[PDB]
């Protein structure tokens, strides 16, 4: 679209027994590709670790 | 089942009838059951 | 003898447009049918 | 301008062998092909069923005869066409009309 | 006893699941070493 | 959906999955014609006289 | 444990050929196969041998039916075996259903 | 045509160990697996639950067993899902079926 590209996504996550959107019907998010995103993780809490 | 031919697409068959009144026939013998491995895979939407 | 053959559709592959927006209460210039189409095809497991 | 559909004639309606047997007849009038019979209560004697007599089918007729013949050639077995086979105007309901030749060889088909 | 059962071939039946954001913003992974994590943020605004 | 439990109690047992069958056996057809030698008598529609 | 008793599935007799009709069922109950029948005393549609009506035997059933089956198939010619046929429950001596075809092309053996 | 749903059997719900204990039995009729205990007041035999008495649920039995049987091996401890418990008629409330082993080492997930 010029400088923005436009990204349609419909990925769907399954609650307890059924199948639900990830996100709502109607919003939009503006970004950069570039942004700085962590995907940080924690000490594994178990005895054998 | 004389011929070995019980797995076939077909199995055409002619013959005559025996007796002062003789009559032939014909006669094509078979079993189609179409079958769809995934039913979801397609949406039937009915217009109005 | 009857013999019945449930394939494994669901209801959710079988929209009926039934009710009182279905295409032909619709304006002709305005509407856009894509988005049936795109909303239509959402559960159909695989591409279309 | 006229026209003259060329349609075939199968009185038959199945496979099934369609035997033949003579019989003293006691016609009243001209009886064409594939007239049902009846058993008279008096004498015995084979006539046109009357369309009324519940289950007096006899047998089917298979060639033309009036009342001057004395032997009557009619079928006892096979299977025939509803459209093809004359049957009398008595009858008025298709049921009855369909299972009067139950308990014999002949069907209707 | 005599049933004569023959399989033909079978389902999938996966999801509709692509994270589309696993991939695009948050493309860098950290583990920890601590309880806590802070997340500082200068304000640069000069004069 | 991969529940949120703490990692002090327990975890569930999630039930395995899978398993469904039918079967869908018979089928049959057979269209069957006569010949009555006793046409062939008269012409064809065709086979101009 | 369970046992798995195999019988060849051979309803005729003889080598009579067994020749099949078709006439409109009225069946009051779901009928599986070798199921004898008769004719309604009123409508003179097909229902199944009470076992106590003398000769009113006219063919044996040849595939399952029920109520929403306009018409029947059913056997009429040939031999079957006095045990491969599902009798009714009324009929209790086994001399009069070994005879109760008798006069039609079905036979008991 | 039929459809048969293949579900793995898993009795337990969670990693709790299944604990199995013999005791004597007065049961009076079939009781297949899965089926909740009580003990009897007067002979302190072990019966099936009536699913009325509050507290009464002393195990669930892991061996299908008879009147005749006079020892029947029931489960005393662990976890059992709520749908493989075949529970009496009588226990109708689901709250009262999910804390009837409550105090005992037996749960209900």
């Amino acid at each position: 679209y010029g400088d923005v590209a436009i990204v349609v996504y419909s990925g769907q996550y399954v609650e307890n027994g059924v199948k639900k959107n990830f996100l709502p019907d109607n919003t939009m998010v503006l970004g950069n590709t570039q942004a700085r995103g962590l995907r940080t993780y924690g000490c594994i809490q178990d005895a054998d670790a | 089942q004389r011929e070995g031919i019980n797995a076939s697409a077909r199995y055409p068959k002619n013959w005559v009838t025996t007796g002062d009144p003789a009559r032939e026939f014909t006669m094509i013998q078979s079993a189609p059951l179409m079958l769809l491995a995934d039913p979801d895979e397609f949406v039937s939407v009915q217009l109005a | 003898d009857p013999v019945e053959v449930d394939m494994g559709r669901s209801e959710e592959n079988n929209i009926t447009q039934s009710g009182g927006t279905e295409w032909s209460k619709r304006d002709k210039s305005t509407y856009d049918p894509t988005d049936d189409i795109e909303a239509y095809a959402l559960n159909a497991s695989g591409v279309v | 301008t006229s026209k003259e559909t060329f349609t075939h004639y199968q009185p038959q309606g199945n496979s099934d062998p369609a035997h033949t047997a003579t019989a003293p007849g006691g016609l009243s009038a001209k009886a064409p092909a594939m007239t049902p019979l009846m058993l008279d209560t008096s004498s015995r004697k084979l006539v046109a069923w009357d369309g009324t007599t519940d289950g007096a089918a006899v047998g089917i007729l298979a060639v033309a005869a009036d009342q001057t013949s004395t032997t009557l050639t009619f079928y006892k077995s096979g299977t025939f066409r509803y459209e093809d086979v004359l049957w009398p105007e008595a009858a008025s309901d298709e049921t009855k009309k369909r299972t009067a030749f139950a308990g014999t060889a002949i069907s209707i088909v | 006893m005599y049933t004569t059962a023959q399989l033909l071939a079978a389902n999938e039946q996966k999801f509709k699941f692509d994270p589309l954001f696993l991939r695009l913003f948050f493309r860098e992974s950290y583990p920890f070493t601590t309880e806590k994590v802070y997340l500082s943020q200068i304000p640069g605004l000069v004069n | 959906m991969a529940l949120y439990v703490s990692p002090i109690v327990s975890g569930e047992v999630i039930r395995s999955r899978g398993g469904s069958t039918s079967e869908f056996t018979p089928g049959y057809v057979k269209p069957k014609h006569e010949v009555n030698p006793q046409m062939t008598l008269r012409r064809l529609p065709d086979e101009d006289p």
